[PDB]
């Protein structure tokens, strides 16, 4: 026998003063997790994935890439919070890349064929 | 509970604008459609008269 009890009636009187649609759209991108960093680590076969590059040249390349990403996210042409060409001589900065393996050697040749050559150097066939 | 039960609520504000309604004393009257319309429209930034 409910005749719509007098507690509730909606008309949307109050509007949000910072704005729900403005705060939530920034919280949606604060919610986003950190980007993965995969290069330097081996795959299922054993090869260290990533590109073949000097590590310091690569660590300068990501400063370039993140400066351009900053310039695009600030909706302009030149970045203002720049990550490269700062005042600091950061000349020993190293990043992970596919140039070195987990042992400490080079990756000019993949590991999955270094081991293949090391085993294929020994075979033994049947006599005629 | 305010309508059909019993409890009193003294809401203190100091100053408020008032609006009047003159009823005829020989007939039935009821204040709920006015006071509920006042209580619904209280907003965190505004009250009506």
């Amino acid at each position: 026998p409910a005749t719509a009890e007098p507690g509730t009636s909606n008309c949307e009187h109050y509007k949000a003063r910072p704005g729900i649609a403005s705060v939530q759209k920034a919280t949606e991108s604060a919610e986003l997790p950190m980007k993965n960093n995969d290069e330097g680590t081996p795959d299922k076969r054993g090869n260290t994935k990533g590109a073949l590059v000097n590590e310091h040249v690569e660590a300068r390349d990501e400063a370039d890439d993140a400066t351009k990403k900053q310039a695009k996210d600030t909706e302009k042409a030149k970045a203002q919070v720049t990550y490269s060409d700062t005042g600091i001589n950061n000349a020993n900065e190293l990043s992970r890349s596919g140039n070195v393996d987990n042992e400490g050697g080079s990756n000019q040749k993949p590991m999955s064929t270094r081991i293949a050559e090391a085993t294929s150097a020994i075979v033994s066939k049947h006599p005629a | 509970w305010i309508k059909t039960g019993e409890l009193r609520i003294r809401i203190e504000m100091g100053a408020y604008p008032y609006m009047l309604h003159y009823y005829d004393p020989r007939q039935y009257a009821n204040a709920w459609n006015l006071t509920s319309a006042w209580l619904e429209e209280i907003t965190p930034t505004s009250i009506p008269s």
